[PDB]
């Protein structure tokens, strides 16, 4: 009995006709009102023509259900019983799961019977009683080209730009970022999810001053980059840059750190990491949607399985929680609702780490 | 079986029976304006002392303030919250009470919007939906 | 009362479901209803999608447990029950030691209507508290 | 009368006990007594011996149950009343509608009672409700030697084409896919699982109108790819090139994209994507086969992974029911039969990926 849910919305909108008459039809309602109604529910759009209730008053006032559907009383008390106006698909569903059920019935009660019947015939009872069922924005990236072509990073965003184990998804966030938060004041709160911040603040720095390849891994470095490093020093400890890196977990490590902040630096940006062993995957990928509907700001939330929508269509929502999905071979698109369909090419080297312009 | 808003009048009566400079801003939001017939004159009672100066605390008030308005004003102070208010919190129930009233204004004109159903008016009777559910969207 | 005003903001917001899941599961409900309206909260969000009454009363429908829960005359009590969706934390931050009351209660009633056992084996009843009353 | 005289008849055979239990198996009967009987007329002449009330009635006897079916009563009878021992089928094809039943009954209520004691399951009672119930011509290949040394494709054929990687695996799904849509006019259904939905566009904009040397993946793209593609954009979803969005989708999951896109539609050909994709792996090769027969239109399965090969005939039998498979690493195909198995002749551009053959 969705039903009563699925006719009283066409009010709301009003024209929330514009994906009902795009889905089912009149005769899934089993009251001879909602059929009669939804059929002359069906006549609006010759023109067409559009849409109010007035247009059905004087509709099925016309064709006379004014008798025959639940009288005045139960024409309004539609508009005065459903609320969520954003559904409407849906929804309407239940009701053609309701209609699964009458699917079936007047079908197979047929046939279990037709042994009393066609008895006689069989295999022409047989292939026919079986082929019944037969059907800018646009927060910053830093080269600035990056937030145009897609047109950012704006509020309630999944931005997953993925890769391979330690290609592109390890440090990318490490890259567009550290100008939304150096460069342009929309501060952040950030979990390292390939490492510990430990090797997470020593990964990022290596793109100013040209540094860390001689390494500092090992030793130390060269009289020029000390005076090269004075120069890299102050762009992360001082900046607005807090980052987390707590073990094994479910999600509540964000949400234990990413409230009381909401008031006290601004939240311009929240940062996630790797996936695939923080302890299936969606109720850790869900945890991101309704998070920057509450918080309200873009965020980065770099996945794991090519990356291909298809390859990470499996082992993460990705294509749901997130319509924006950018990758890491380039950033590869796939799914933009956002900005125009323009493609790009900004060349990686794979040691001082940066993604230098074309 | 309290309903929705009955507990956000309540957001009042007692987070001005504990912080009363949480209550010099409701003289300037809530006069009011109140909704309740008996939750008026209890508002009469909260402002009035905050003039003379004496100790204020979650019982010492609710003697004032005779009778009747203790088998309910104590449970008043039969709750369960605390101290820590919010700026959104107080920006909340600006709406909740006085605008209570606007869901009262799809009730007492539709006795008059469902007469017009009695005489099978469609044509004109077919407005005041308008006049009703794109009022409500303010 | 903890519980008895808590749903509205999952109707009001009405993806509060983040903040629900967040420090808890589908389990610390003990009413027959809200853990089994919570599972019934989670699987659904867990599209899709995100989230309203509807949607709640179409799984709890489904799993016919509106027959076995009770029916509608709860949606509108509890659409109609929170007077300020900003609680919320909070009160899963307050709620939590109310189902809270008994995470020890289970690994020491144990022990206590287990002194019928370890008899036998006596010692090993310590490293059980060590992995059931100490977490 | 048909179950009744059912003992009967080889009692006095008897060697007649073969031509009815070939059409019934054991599980076919009814009266808790006939069977004790019909199971046990198999349960008997098994040395040797063979069968006659002396080792019928004795192995009744030894197994107790003749004082449980009759005693030699309703025994003597049987045995001597019968007049001809001639039909013998019969019975097991009259009386086989009884048991027809008892194959198409529990079924039906395994759907509809699905939707009561279940519901509880969602798409089980969609989809295991549909389980139990069965208990050159020419198609435009498009090319040179492919379309010479292969014989149509035919209607009904289950084609698997595999290769290494990169070279072969997915730079094919988009060749016959442009050589029967854009060759012949009808709506074939063209797939992509490895690959993601519209990424794969991105793909073949890179083959028809031949768009991604420029570089399509660098910004916009040089004078040299404009009075191109225009002129034809109003030929690409008009000539019959759709594709699917769906990740998880096994066997049950995609028919109806043929099934109601063959009666509403066109489809003429199934272009499909790899086998690890759509997910023990032989009941489902008798079910593409069981499909490509069941639609009467060829189909792709493309696979994946001395002298010696049989390397896909180990992996669960595979290389019969799927009769034509084929091996690349190579353009030399293994196994078919419809006449002779010809070394093909294509083409890997890389920059088109186009296949110039000869």
């Amino acid at each position: 009995e969705a039903e009563q849910a699925v006719l009283g919305a066409v009010f709301l909108d009003p024209a929330a006709l514009v994906p009902a008459s795009e889905i089912l039809i009149p005769e899934d309602f089993y009251r001879a009102a909602h059929q009669k109604i939804f059929h002359a529910m069906l006549r609006v759009a010759d023109r067409g023509e559009p849409v109010d209730l007035v247009t059905v008053t004087a509709e099925l006032a016309a064709s006379e259900q004014l008798e025959e559907i639940g009288g005045v009383s139960y024409l309004s008390e539609l508009a005065d019983a459903v609320p969520t106006a954003a559904n409407v698909e849906y929804y309407a569903r239940i009701v053609e799961e309701k209609s699964v059920l009458r699917r079936l019935i007047r079908t197979a009660t047929s046939i279990a019977q037709d042994g009393y019947t066609r008895e006689d015939e069989i295999d022409v009872l047989l292939d026919e009683a079986d082929r019944k069922i037969m059907e800018i924005t646009g927060i910053p990236t830093g080269f600035t080209e990056l937030d145009r072509m897609t047109s950012g990073f704006q509020r309630s965003d999944l931005i997953i730009v993925a890769a391979r184990p330690s290609v592109g998804k390890t440090a990318f966030a490490l890259n567009i970022a550290q100008n939304v938060a150096t460069k342009t004041n929309e501060n952040v709160a950030i979990f390292s999810l390939e490492m510990s911040a430990q090797q997470l603040v020593m990964r990022m720095l290596c793109a100013e001053g040209n540094i860390n390849a001689q390494n500092l891994r090992t030793g130390k470095l060269t009289p020029e980059d000390w005076g090269k490093l004075t120069m890299a020093m102050g762009s992360l400890s001082n900046a607005g840059i807090y980052i987390d890196d707590t073990p094994s977990i479910r999600v509540s490590d964000i949400r234990a750190k990413c409230r009381r902040l909401k008031q006290e630096s601004g939240l311009g940006m929240i940062v996630i990491d790797y996936l695939q062993l923080i302890q299936e995957v969606s109720e850790i990928s869900r945890s991101l949607k309704a998070l920057a509907r509450e918080l309200e700001v873009p965020v980065i939330a770099l996945s794991q399985l090519r990356p291909m929508m298809s390859d990470i269509r499996e082992s993460g929502s990705i294509e749901q929680d997130a319509d924006i999905v950018a990758f890491l071979y380039e950033i590869i698109i796939a799914k933009q609702r956002n900005g125009p369909v323009g493609t790009v090419q900004l060349a990686f080297i794979k040691e001082y780490n940066k993604f230098v312009n074309l | 079986l309290l309903p929705a808003f009955q507990n956000a009048e309540r957001l009042l009566l007692a987070h001005m029976m504990r912080s009363r400079d949480v209550a010099l801003v409701v003289q300037e939001r809530i006069g009011g304006r109140f909704n309740i017939e008996e939750h008026r004159a209890l508002a009469a009672y909260i402002y009035a002392f905050y003039e003379e100066g004496h100790e204020a605390d979650p019982g010492a008030l609710i003697s004032r303030i005779p009778g009747e308005l203790q088998p309910l004003a104590s449970e008043l102070s039969l709750l369960l919250i605390a101290d820590d208010v919010s700026e959104q919190e107080l920006e909340d129930y600006i709406r909740h009470v006085l605008n209570r009233p606007k869901w009262l204004m799809l009730k007492v004109k539709e006795q008059e919007k469902t007469e017009a159903e009695r005489r099978k008016d469609f044509l004109t009777a077919a407005r005041i939906a308008k006049e009703m559910i794109e009022m409500k969207k303010m």
